[PDB]
């Protein structure tokens, strides 16, 4: 079996996997909706309690077997070999919607090579007649239809919204993001293509790469002191927030969305290697280090409405309200137009979302793929590249029902009800089979000896109460409360919020479907059948 | 409404120099795009170029950027063309144009009276 | 630069009768949904006055009888029948950049 081989080039995988650009808009757009800084404290609490055991889990299951995602559970509890196949199934609902993303990204790196970029004045090509962000002597008129320049750039450029009305009504097949398509799949396939060491000599530069564009963008920011104005009145305290519980359990979810346990890929990374006395440091690192990196990452954006604001003489609530995704592209547009310094960070900075974009697309693939090779000798032996081959014609076969649809009602769709209770169930039913069926007892008897010391006093509390304890209070509230989305003034019909409820709730059925046949054909008694399936109890 | 109006005509000679006006009002000239046209008996129209008060941006062709050369001033609501090396084929009438926007395909609503280039 | 054309060069539009303009092109125009063709009223010594928005939407100030529709590389500016006061010649408007071009033109009479 293939191994990793150098330190730091395995936990730069695990690095630049933890960093999404959905911590890019999540946590930004939710903060200052829960108070600003009062999101922060709880963002602190819930991940020492909430972040640090469902992360480790996967990475400490991992480490144990060395045996692939699905025949790891024939091991400990066999009744539970579905869920492999649910994180296959989930996966492919979110790569839809994850791949469709990147297009955006270097759609823009195209058009961002020109000196005098499509930002400082509306062309003979889009509504212009909407554009009215121009901070001249006092000539400015807020109206209801009133847009930006970046807006337009961001609405009817590439989305082309205009045509599409709904879900009930699809658009055209738009051969500029389709191209796209296949540039993301292709530096991904020869990553992947050749084997898993090519990763230890190829994406150990590209961690480092977008730590340095935040550090270059703050610099930039704080040349002038009107932008430094801005976010003293962002991190007011209002703590008006935290009685009112709203969706503070949501606030534990975007955690849970930053780390992004369960999905088999941690688990495939640590299959390869025992990782004596060093995994422990691993998830230590990877913890405080993306409480830094999603706190540096809204640190930075709501710095440039300081600037803008200024100007505006307008709350930051106002603006970029109406939609998680749109608050980048808008944010940073406006910035490079208005500041002298265009033709430089432009390009520096569309290069952040791509080089993001292929890290999870490789790290998270490797999960994937890993689990169903384990358990197929027969392909995994001479049928390895061409398999993999296959796997990638069924990806972008399913991205295509955004694209080809000529919306993004997909996109906004796909980002509760995707990561819903779709990857809630599936985790849950990880942690309760390792805690309460299989002993835990057993399970420290010989982690210790791989860590060197004994993992109670930190390990027993957690995996026992605290994970069953915030997972259960994300299902039941999400029920109780439906999150009700909206995307550029426009109210989704009740009928469509059922076709996210049941994709979702269907994405899992795999888990009790395969049970059921396992235990049917197992002959004998009642007992029995739990006995022979459950082999510790 | 339309206020678009131009300046008297002017007499051409081999090698001269003509300054065409046409005053930006009746709407927000700091947002449309203005352009010109010609015209002679006999023969249709044609596009010139384009220019915007306030930013100055001009796209020509049609072989009219040997001596095309347009100017605007946001601050006069004005917007102004200098045609040098003028010739007998240029006698024409010009119409100070505005395009529509974006929402309904940008067509030219308003025009002018237009000034004979004798 | 885009090419336009037109035909019949004449059309004899007796009064009580519909009429039917083209404009042809190579390209391929048809870009966010908006066909950028439209069409001017153009009459001896009055300036341009604008018909239809996008080739498909009657304008304010003009009347009801004007109309437009197709698909493609070939329109027609179907027209109720016709007053003699609306005796011009019209033009087909491209306003797809860098290049802007309009058509031949085509004489509306009796
Ligand atoms: C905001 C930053 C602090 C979080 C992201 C961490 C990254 C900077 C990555 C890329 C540069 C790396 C580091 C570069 C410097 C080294 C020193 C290096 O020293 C050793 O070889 C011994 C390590 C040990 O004693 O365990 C160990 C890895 C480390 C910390 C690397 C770990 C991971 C790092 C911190
Ligand atoms: C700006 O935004 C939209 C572009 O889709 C347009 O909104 C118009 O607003 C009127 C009045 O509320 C409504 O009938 C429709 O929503 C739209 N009608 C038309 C004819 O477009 C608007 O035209 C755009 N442009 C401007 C200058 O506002
Ligand atoms: C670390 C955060 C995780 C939690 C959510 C789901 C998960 C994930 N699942 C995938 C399956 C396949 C894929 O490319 C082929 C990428 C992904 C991703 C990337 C984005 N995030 C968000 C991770």
């Amino acid at each position: 079996r293939e191994t990793w081989g150098k330190k730091v080039d395995f936990l730069l995988s695990v690095i630049g996997y933890a960093v999404d650009l959905g911590n890019v808009w999540r946590f930004p757009y939710i903060c200052y909706q829960n108070g600003g800084g009062a999101f922060l404290l709880p963002y602190t609490i819930m991940a020492i309690f909430g972040g640090i055991p469902l992360f480790y889990m996967e990475l400490a299951l991992g480490q144990y077997h060395r045996n692939g995602c699905i025949s790891i559970w024939r091991k400990i509890c066999p009744i539970f070999k579905g869920i492999g196949y649910a994180i296959c199934i989930i996966a492919f609902y979110i790569a839809s919607y994850y791949n469709t993303i990147m297009a955006w990204a270097l759609y823009y790196l195209i058009s961002s090579f020109t000196d005098q970029l499509p930002w400082t004045s509306c062309k003979n090509s889009w509504n212009t007649g909407n554009c009215t962000n121009y901070f001249s002597e006092d000539n400015i008129t807020w109206t209801l239809h009133s847009t930006s320049p970046a807006e337009e750039f961001y609405t009817r450029h590439v989305l082309q919204i205009h045509r599409s009305k709904g879900l009930q009504d699809l658009g055209g097949i738009s051969w500029q993001l389709a191209l796209c398509i296949m540039l993301i799949f292709t530096v991904i396939y020869f990553s992947i293509w050749k084997g898993v060491k090519t990763s230890g000599k190829v994406v150990w530069v590209t961690a480092t790469f977008p730590y340095i564009i935040l550090s270059v963008l703050l610099v930039r920011g704080a040349t002038l002191p009107g932008a430094w104005r801005g976010v003293l009145f962002y991190l007011k305290p209002n703590w008006q927030k935290l009685l009112e519980t709203g969706v503070w359990i949501d606030a534990a979810a975007q955690i849970f969305f930053s780390l992004g346990p369960g999905f088999g890929v941690l688990l495939a990374f640590a299959s390869y290697n025992k990782f004596n006395n060093n995994c422990y440091q691993d998830a230590l690192v990877t913890s405080v280090v993306n409480c830094m990196t999603s706190f540096v990452s809204g640190f930075v954006i709501f710095t440039v409405l300081g600037y803008m604001a200024e100007m505006r003489n307008e709350d930051v609530s106002e603006v970029a309200k109406d939609a998680g995704p749109s608050l980048l592209f808008i944010t940073y547009a406006e910035a490079i137009a208005n500041m002298p310094a265009s033709t430089f960070f432009a390009i520096i900075f569309f290069l952040m979302l791509i080089t993001l974009g292929l890290d999870s697309t490789f790290a998270g693939l490797e999960g994937v793929i890993t689990a169903v090779l384990d358990e197929f000798p027969h392909v995994w032996a001479k049928r390895r590249e061409r398999f993999v081959l296959a796997v990638v014609i069924t990806c972008f076969f399913g991205s295509l029902v955004t694209l080809t649809f000529g919306g993004a009602y997909v996109v906004k769709l796909l980002e509760e009800y995707a990561t819903g209770p779709a990857v809630l169930t599936v985790a849950l039913i990880e942690a309760v089979a390792v805690s309460w069926f299989y002993g835990i007892t057993q399970f420290c008897r010989d982690v210790k000896e791989m860590l060197g010391f004994s993992p109670g006093w930190f390990w027993r509390i957690c995996w026992v109460a605290i994970s069953p304890l915030f997972l259960l209070f994300i299902i039941c509230s999400f029920l109780m409360s439906p999150p009700q989305l909206r995307l550029f003034q426009y109210n989704y019909p009740y009928w469509s919020i059922i076709l996210g409820y049941c994709i979702g709730t269907s994405s899992f059925i795999c888990i009790p479907t395969y049970i059921a046949y396992r235990l049917i054909i197992t002959p004998g008694t009642f007992k029995e059948r739990i006995i022979k399936s459950i082999t510790p109890e | 409404q339309v206020q678009l109006q131009q300046s008297g005509p002017e007499l051409v000679k081999l090698g001269a120099s003509v300054r065409i006006s046409c005053k930006a009002s009746g709407y927000r000239f700091s947002y449309s795009w203005m352009n010109w046209v010609k015209q002679r008996p006999g023969k249709g129209l044609e596009w010139i170029g384009r220019i915007y008060p306030g930013d100055g941006d001009t796209k020509y062709s049609g072989k009219f950027k040997g001596k095309a050369t347009l100017t605007a001033d946001k601050s006069s609501s004005t917007v102004y063309m200098q045609l040098s090396s003028l010739t007998s084929e240029d006698s024409a009438v010009y119409f100070c144009a505005r395009s529509a926007y974006g929402s309904e395909g940008f067509a030219m609503d308003y025009w002018g009276q237009g000034t004979s280039v004798t | 630069d885009i090419v336009l054309t037109q035909s019949p060069a004449s059309l004899a539009v007796s009064l009580g009768q519909r009429a039917t303009i083209s404009c042809r092109a190579s390209e391929s125009v048809d870009n966010y949904g908006i066909s950028f063709l439209n069409w001017f009223q153009q009459k001896p010594g009055q300036p341009p006055k604008l018909l239809i928005y996008a080739a498909s939407n009657q304008g304010s100030g003009v009347p009801a009888r004007f109309s437009g529709s197709g698909s493609g590389t070939y329109f027609s500016l179907n027209i109720h029948p016709m007053e003699e006061d609306d005796t011009a010649v019209y033009f087909c408007q491209q306003t797809k950049g860098v290049s802007w071009t309009f058509g031949g033109g085509t004489k509306v009479e009796i």
